[PDB]
This record gives structure tokens, C-alpha cells and sequence, in this order.
């Protein structure tokens, strides 16, 4: 089957890891061992066509700034994640995208803008502004909840579709 | 009978401070969450309709976690004998509610792992040796959650573009009948995918709309996308002759929409026609045949008097069909915002259930129209074309809207300014193959 | 036995609402802070491993002040006789915990003067005439807190720069072997200085990271600094011949890093090699010898498949060594964010200790690699050179990153644009003295 | 032994005095008499080389603005302090530095930027912005806690090192 190498990028300190973790978990399965191959590789069925998702989420390693190009190079599709309650994580998106474009030497790289929500704090980035930003890049926008798993699949499956239709 | 001391139950007797009924089963108007849940699990009779309505609209006056707790508190009945016509049936109704909950509203459990846990722990708390065997049916549902037409559907119609030639696909290259057909399939699927949990509680209007109503917004965004693509096709067709040809296919596509009972697609075109950039193109509509002007006028009249005719026509037809969703949205929002969340009686706070029932009826009507599928052949490539349309490009709403309008002024300047001529854009025949199918 | 009335103790007996064990000493999965502290001071047996893990990860579910209070509440046992096999051993375990706390986690007391006071007041509350003499050992620890190699380490290698000539120090002037040696010593010290209190609770990711994880950040900032200095050295070496010479020493330095088992230094170079400005310099890598390209490729493969080979090689080697820290960071953060802080049972809230144990194992692994020192002679001047490197100058990240990339485009413009020639920068021989030591 | 004359500068009303006070105090020693020589002079061992720290912290005298040059002149190393929860104390840094540079008639004066934290209020100056500002001046940045004494030594010892390596 086809193997898609996905990479997650975004500001640290706002829980971006919840994205990839929630995907790779089942109902009542709140256990997680970031060492097994099953922790970052999942096989799914998207639009009838079954495939394998390989997800790189270097969360916790943000200070290793000079290591971003290396990590980014490994993927063929990207999830630019920001926190709906942290404006700075939103404003950081533009630079991450410029970096992805530069490493893959291309103006149109399969990527999607994902806005993650944490039920604790207040929203400071309205859907419209994230919607407008996504349209200026010509990529899809997908909001997700870290507490209810709502939107998580859609986020990843959408990126896969962006790769296929490329 | 003789229930418990009230200091250990739902034993509080009905009063004007408990429940109010609507003026064979009594219809509830309002009541305490306690009395509401009592009637939802009434010992006298079963109320499958009240259970269907309550599980669809309760989250606005009770949280899922609180509901499970109240249900459990309702099940664990203490003895004061004749409690075989009270304890046996009440426990039964409680479990039928749990079944309905897990069956038709599993999203509540997908969103809260602990809610499911408490449910699995509760299910496993059932004592009755006979009840366990019956309760196994409920457990099976939980584990699970983790049409020949008369005649063969009509042949896929083709025009200038040949099957497979994606590059060539466009508004005048594809067959007008097939355009309306594929947009109807796309629009029908989009319509059939909306869940009541995306509408209840006016959820698509709040800050978390992208999260809670992803299917609804995906449907509305398609409608918007097409209305705009029609405008762009018209307005960017600078040559008057070609533009008249473009406005003509669109009216033709409207005709097939009407035939296919695709109201979303009807108002899609009507909206483009009444948009600012297209509405004032007097030189274009001048050369549009009479019959087509009447088809369009007949279409525009559906909106008049607050959709009086559209609402009438929807009722008069036999599905499949794609209703216009907007009206339902406005009715749910206004029903919820225009009626109180609580009725006050003798200083006590009773939940207005009637309001929730009114929401459920609109929701119900929506779901009814999601049954019947279209007897139409899907054309994967044409479907992908309309699925990937992006009239706006990278422009924001206003920037794009302004572009369309400035384009309209350029192709048909205001009165004292003479109508200039523009070069031909299309290098293929502009004659429509017509709206009548091959055979 | 027969403990107190529970209304004066930790006497509550084990249940499914108290403790859950992992499926000779029983491993705890979860439990109330009460039951957790009970097992931390269990009368049946001593659990030195559970005490080591608890004092390393408790601050995430209990505050230091609350811990001391619970410990004191555990010590002051009320009589209901046979309480010599309960009161004597429990008080013993409590005091062994206090000792371990003050010995291995004194930072808790340096950060809260009152916490220390309460501890000194409590220690001075010990009654036992025999216990006082034993408890004096604990007091001594508090007052206190207020390696011959086989062969002689190899000779400091020198190249174009002579010892003492700081001004001349640079990437090609120093001996490649010594560069890798001194960077390994620097990087080893930096690695050995990180405390588990900088990692536990994902503390280096929160807003107070500069305060709580100063050593970790100091280490990562060095790595970043060097990756960047390598890029700057390459990219600012405009003459192709000299640039090939520069890229060559760096690969040589990578080789010695591999020999010295300095993984931080390996990924340091690998990262510079895979950076945007350096990666595309096709004209440079073209003239790099085959053997060196393989050394680099072999190095790059360590990262592949999520560091599968790196993780394998780390295990297969014998220290000293400098592991890559990042992987540990990602594993601690994900272990903490990907597992619940509390498990629910029968409506009671039990603390997920297993999660804290999993963190402690990663922490433990880190500490194991901090033991063995390097059998290498320190060269103070060369060490100061790399300690004072500042590639970025006064520029911000982006401004500098963009400069490197625009420099790469200037020295090797895109395809259709011919490769220009640039003047020589270095006025000394570019021949490497090699990677093999003198004798 | 060598004597280093250190001077602390920064906005008042945000507790900058906690810096020098916490340095000159021992565990369980919360007593302070700002009149003894021991209150501003401490002998420490830095990098094996033992020395004497003479710290001038004119806290409380901020209104005597025209007296700043005089006081600043006395030192050979400076600690520009701001409160992590008071943005104005942060924005005030630039002018203090221009003043230090002017009095010592030099563009590179041994100084360090110290950001002090008070557990009471919320952070309004993120580490990154203070980090960026420090790099634009070519000086070290050191965060410290007024409640836990974390970072205090590092702050002062770093300044000493800046003087030696000058």
C-alpha cells in the first residue's frame, strides 16, 4: 500500500502533540507509549483507498531551531498547527510555511492549516481570520478539539487528499 | 401504589411547580429535569416519541454527564410487594433510553471517554438474571459503534468535451444536463450528511461552529462557491455574444435543477442572477429568449413573500430532492432565541420543553428529506471538477466581490457611456445541445 | 493487626476506589495521594525504588508543602501492644523518605525556606531515645547542603595554529581531531549538567522555561550555535575550492565525533549538512571524495525511520558518550500529554502513577549516561573559542537564516545561471592534516 | 583579591531590590539590614577564581533622575533589570542602556539583561522577546525568580564573567 510521510509543525507550549496523539488512539484508549512504531504509524482507509500514515511530530524539540530544515525535509505533506487560544502561535504560521516552501523548493507543497482548541482558555483567533489566512495560501483550514477528538480525522485525511490531488 | 419517602426519590408528586402539560399520552410543556426524566421513564406507559425528542434536544438544559447520573439515580429505586408494576417497568424504560442514546447519539460517547466508561460500568451493574440477557443487546450496539430503481438510470450526457478530457471541462464544454445532474448528486450528498447535532442549539452560529457543524458549513460553502462561479463565468465573458450564450446555459441548468427538484441548485443560480454584478447587465438579458426569461422569473418568484411559493412547492413534490437549507437555519435559530429557556411558576424554575420539541420537528423534517437517493449515474471526473472549483482564488471576499462588480462596469458601463466591443474568448461553438436527453 | 478508627488515620483499607496495581513487591498503577503515601511508607516492606520514583515525579500531583504535611500526618500514629510491627516500621519508612528527599531533591528546600523550617521542626520532634541518634544522620545531610584511566589521555593535536595563538583559531587552522575533541568535552559537560527537575513536568516547554530548565536550554543553544557556525563557515566561503575544503573538515570532524561516540555532535553536523543553504550546493558536494560522502550518508541514516538506527547504536556502544537529547524531550512531553493525569474508578479520583513511572525511566536512562567521563585532555583556549562563538551576531533568527540562504544563492545560483568565480579567502594551506592521531 | 563594582539599574515599583537582596542571603536567612557593609559586599568563588562583589542598588531613589549618571559612573559592570510582569519596565531598558553607554563613553560595557519574576502576577514579557532584545545588544539574558532564588547567582556570576572576558 501507499505510504504518506506527514510532518507536523507549529509553536510549542500550546499542546500541538494532542493532534497526532488523538489520531493514533481508540475509544477508551488513553494510553500512549511514544516508543512503539504504532505510536506514529497508522493504517487508515481514505476514500476507499487504504494506506499508511507516517506522522512526524517533534514536539518538545522546538529549541533545536537549526534542526527544523532537516526534519521538514523528511515529509511530503504538512500540518501547520496553531492554538486557537494563543495568537502568537497563529502569527508564527507564516514563517513556518515560508520554511516548508524553502526546504521542499516549491511554492505549492501539500499542506493544511489546523487550528487546535483547548476547552480551558478563551478563543483569541476567530475562525474567519484563520479562514482568510488559509485562503491566502490556497490551502484548507481545519479546526479541531483536543478534548472531544472532533475534527482530528478530517485534518489528517484532508492532508492526504491534498497529496493525492497533487 | 406507595412509593418511597421523597427524601430518597423522584417520588415528588406532580404539581404546578413540577410539570405543565400542553392544552392518548399527555404532551409535556415544561418541567423540572427530575420530573422530565421521570416521564421519560414513566411507569404508567412508554413514550418512544418523547424519548426521541429528549435525546435530540437535552444538551441545552442538561449536560450528558448529568443525564447519565439522573438516569442511574432513576434506576436505583429503594423499596418502602406491588413493586412489580413500578420497579420492573421503570428499570425497563431507563434501559430503553440508554439503548436509544447509544444507538442514535453515540457522538456523546465519542466525545467523552469517561461518559462511555460510566455507561459500561452501569450496564454491568444490572442485577436481574433475565435482564442481563436482554441488556446484552445494548452491549452489542456499543461494541458495534467502535436500492434497486425501476428503470436503469439515464445515460451520462456529453457535449463538446469527451469523457476523460478534464483539461477541456468548463461551463459550455460539458453538457448542460450533466452539469445539473452532477451538481445535484454533489449537493444531495452534502445535504444528506448534515446531522441534527450540527443544528440543535444554534451551534453553527457560535464561535465553535467550524468544530460543531463541519458538514453544514461545507454544504453552504459549496453553494456560495457555485453562485460565485456563475457570476465569474458571466462577468468575465467580455464579448456580449458569448456572454449571452453563458447566461443562457446557466438558465438551462436552472431548468434541469427544477426538473430534478434541486432547490439548493435553483436558489444557487437565482442568487447569481440577482447579484449586483449580474443584475444590471441590461444588454445581456435583452438578447435572452422569452421562454428562458420566464423560467428564470418563475424561479425568482419562489423566494418572494418569504419563500411562500418555495415552501408550497417543496410540500407538493415527491422526493428525491435537495431543499434549501437556509430557511431551516433561520427557523431553528429564531425558535431558540425567540422563546424562553425557562417558564416560571409559583417561584419554581421549569424547563421549557415545548421549545425543544419545536426544534426537533424542524430537525425531523430535514432528516425525512435525506432518505430518498437520486436515480442518476455519477460521473467521477465531472464531479471532481465542481468539487475543485475555486472562483475566489487567493482573494478575500471583498476584494473578489469588488472585482466582479468592476468587471461588470467594464463590460457594460453606465448609461451615457457607449457599450464597447470585446474580442471573442471561446474558440468552440456556443450553440447549446439543448436540455432534452438523447433517448 | 488492628489499626485506628479511620477517622484518625490512613487506616482506610485497600479497595478498587483506593489503589490499582499493574497486572515480589506489587507495582502500583494508580491511587489516592493518601494510599500512595501509605505504600511509600508501607509497614509490610520497604520500597526504595518506589521512593526514588515518587520523589522524582510527585510535584505534578502534590505540592512539596502538602507532601511534608501528609508525611507528618503519616508519622503521628494514634494507638487503638502489637504496634511494634506497625508503629516502629512506619515511622522508620517516613524518616527514610525525609532523608532521600533532603539528599537527592534539596532544590525543593532551597526554593522554599519555610519548607525547610517545617522539616527541621519535624526532625526535632522525634521522640525515640534511640531514634534521635539515628535521625542525626538526616540532620547532617541538611547541614551539608548549606577516576584514574588505564592509559594516559592522548596528546593535544595541533595544526596551523600554535598553542596560545587565539587570534588565529578558526575551522581550518585548528586540528580537526582537536576540534571534535574539545567540542565533545564541552558537549559532554553540558549534557552531564541537566537535572531531572528540568525535564519532569515538561517544564522546559512552559512560560517559565528560562527559570526552570536553564541547563537544558544552555545545551540546546550550543548545539544550535554550532550547527549555524558550520553553515556560516561553508556558505561564507565563496571560493569553490576553499568551500570544498571547508565542507571536508566538517565531515572529518563528524568522523571523530562518531569515534568519540558524540551523537550530539553528529546530529549537529548532519543538521548543518541538511539545512536549506547547504543542502543545495551541488557544485560543492560534487568534488567531495567518495569515502567522505559515505561517512556523511552513514551519519544521515541514523535519523531515518524515526532514529531507529541511532537508538540501536546508542544501546550497542560502551560509554562515555553524548546522546542526542531531543528524543528524550519528545518522549517525556508526549508521555505526559498523551496519558491521563487521573484514572476514574467507581466515581473516585485516583492519581495515574504509572505515567510518572514512565517519565522516571526516561529520566533514569539520561542520568545513566552522565556517569562516565571522557579520557581527553582539555585545551582551555580552544574550549573558550567554541564557547564564545556567535555566528548570528546581533541578528534575529530569520534575518540570519535569510542571509545564509541568500549567500547560498550568490555562491551557487539556480541552474540556468552560470556558476561565477570568487576570490580566495584563506591565505594558508587547505590541506587537512588528517584524522589519524600522531602516535 | 579582585573587587568588581556592580551597579543595578531598572524601573522602580516592581521590586528590583529582590535581586541584590536574594544574592546576599543564605538559606533560612530572611533578615536584612541595609546599613552593614555585608549588605552590599559579598565575596564569592567564580570559576575557581575567588573575588569580591560590590553591589550598588539605589532602589527607592528613582525620582532623583539627575543623579543617575553619578551613580552609574561608579560601576564597571551593569545589571539592567525589568519585571517579567510589567511591560513598561521592559520598554524602559533601551533608554537605561543608552545612558550607561554614554556615561562610560563606550559602545561595549560589561552588562547583562535580567528579567525578574514575581509569582503573584501574570507574565507580559515572553522569554523570546527579552531573548531577542538581549541579542540585539550583544549581551546575555538571565531570568530569575524572586520567590525561589532560582537564577539569582547565574545573573551576577554571568556579569562577572562578562567583565573578565573584556
Amino acid at each position: 500500500m501507499t505510504e504518506y510521510k506527514l510532518v507536523v509543525v507549529g509553536a510549542g507550549g500550546v499542546g500541538k502533540s494532542a493532534l497526532t496523539i488523538q489520531l493514533i488512539q481508540n475509544h477508551f484508549v488513553d494510553e500512549y507509549d511514544p516508543t512503539i512504531e504504532d505510536s506514529y504509524r497508522k493504517q487508515v482507509v481514505i476514500d476507499g483507498e487504504t494506506c499508511l500514515l507516517d506522522i512526524l511530530d517533534t514536539a518538545g524539540q522546538e529549541e533545536y531551531s537549526a534542526m527544523r530544515d532537516q526534519y521538514m525535509r523528511t515529509g511530503e505533506g504538512f500540518l501547520c498547527v496553531f492554538a486557537i487560544n494563543n495568537t502568537k502561535s497563529f502569527e508564527d504560521i507564516h514563517q513556518y510555511r515560508e520554511q516548508i516552501k524553502r526546504v521542499k523548493d516549491s511554492d505549492d507543497v501539500p499542506m493544511v492549516l489546523v487550528g487546535n482548541k483547548c476547552d480551558l482558555a478563551a478563543r483569541t483567533v476567530e475562525s474567519r481570520q484563520a479562514q482568510d489566512l488559509a485562503r491566502s495560501y490556497g490551502i484548507p483550514y481545519i479546526e479541531t478539539s483536543a478534548k472531544t477528538r472532533q475534527g482530528v480525522e478530517d485534518a489528517f485525511y484532508t492532508l492526504v487528499r491534498e497529496i493525492r490531488q497533487h | 401504589r406507595l412509593p418511597s419517602a421523597d427524601v430518597y426519590r423522584f417520588a415528588e408528586p406532580d404539581s404546578e411547580e413540577n410539570i405543565i402539560f400542553e392544552e392518548g399520552i399527555p404532551i409535556i410543556k415544561a418541567g423540572t429535569v427530575i420530573k422530565l426524566i421521570e416521564r421519560l421513564t414513566y411507569h404508567m406507559y412508554a413514550d418512544p416519541n418523547f424519548v426521541r425528542t429528549f435525546l435530540t434536544t437535552y444538551r441545552s438544559f442538561c449536560k450528558p454527564q448529568e443525564l447519565l447520573s439522573l438516569i442511574i439515580e432513576r434506576f436505583e429505586i429503594p423499596e418502602p410487594r406491588f413493586r412489580k408494576e413500578y420497579i420492573q417497568p421503570v428499570q425497563l424504560r431507563v434501559l430503553n433510553v440508554c439503548r436509544h442514546w447509544v444507538e442514535h447519539h453515540f457522538y456523546d460517547f465519542e466525545r467523552d471517554a469517561y461518559l462511555l466508561q460510566r455507561m459500561e460500568e452501569f450496564i454491568g451493574t444490572v442485577r436481574g438474571k433475565a435482564m442481563k440477557k436482554w441488556v446484552e443487546s445494548i452491549t452489542k450496539i456499543i461494541q458495534r459503534k467502535k436500492i434497486t430503481f425501476q428503470s436503469s438510470p439515464p445515460t451520462v450526457e456529453w457535449h463538446i468535451s469527451r469523457p476523460g478530457h478534464i483539461e477541456t471541462f468548463d461551463l459550455l464544454t460539458l453538457h448542460p444536463i450533466e452539469i445539473a445532474r452532477q451538481l445535484t448528486l454533489l449537493e444531495s450528498d452534502l445535504y444528506r450528511a448534515v446531522q441534527p447535532s450540527e443544528l440543535v442549539g444554534s451551534v453553527w452560529t457560535k464561535e465553535d461552529k467550524e468544530i460543531n457543524s463541519p458538514n453544514l458549513l461545507k454544504m453552504i460553502r459549496h453553494t456560495t462557491n457555485l453562485t460565485l462561479w456563475f457570476e465569474k463565468c458571466i462577468v468575465e465573458t467580455e464579448n456580449l455574444e458569448e456572454r449571452v450564450a453563458v447566461v443562457s446555459r446557466i438558465i438551462e441548468i436552472l431548468q434541469v435543477f427544477q426538473e430534478l427538484n434541486n432547490f439548493n441548485g435553483v436558489l444557487e443560480v437565482v442568487s447569481a442572477m440577482n447579484s449586483s454584478p449580474v443584475y444590471r447587465l441590461d444588454h445581456t438579458f435583452e438578447q435572452i429568449p422569452s421562454r428562458q426569461k420566464k423560467i428564470l422569473e418563475e424561479a425568482h418568484e419562489l423566494s418572494e413573500d418569504h419563500y411562500k411559493k418555495y415552501l408550497a412547492k417543496l410540500r407538493s413534490i415527491n422526493p428525491p430532492c435537495v431543499p434549501f437549507f437556509g430557511i431551516y437555519l433561520t427557523n431553528i435559530l429564531k425558535t431558540e432565541e425567540g422563546n424562553p429557556e425557562v417558564l416560571k411558576r409559583h417561584g419554581k424554575e421549569l424547563i421549557n420543553f415545548s421549545k425543544r420539541r419545536k426544534v426537533a420537528e424542524i430537525t425531523g423534517e430535514i432528516q425525512q428529506y435525506q432518505n430518498q437517493p437520486y436515480c442518476l449515474r455519477v460521473e467521477s471526473d465531472i464531479k471532481r471538477f465542481f468539487e475543485n472549483l475555486n472562483p475566489m482564488g487567493n482573494s478575500m471576499e471583498k476584494e473578489f466581490t469588488d472585482y466582479l462588480f468592476n468587471k461588470s462596469l467594464e463590460i457594460e458601463p453606465r448609461n451615457p457611456k457607449p457599450l464597447p466591443r470585446f474580442p471573442k474568448k471561446y474558440s468552440y461553438p456556443l450553440k447549446s445541445p439543448g436540455v432534452r436527453p438523447s433517448n
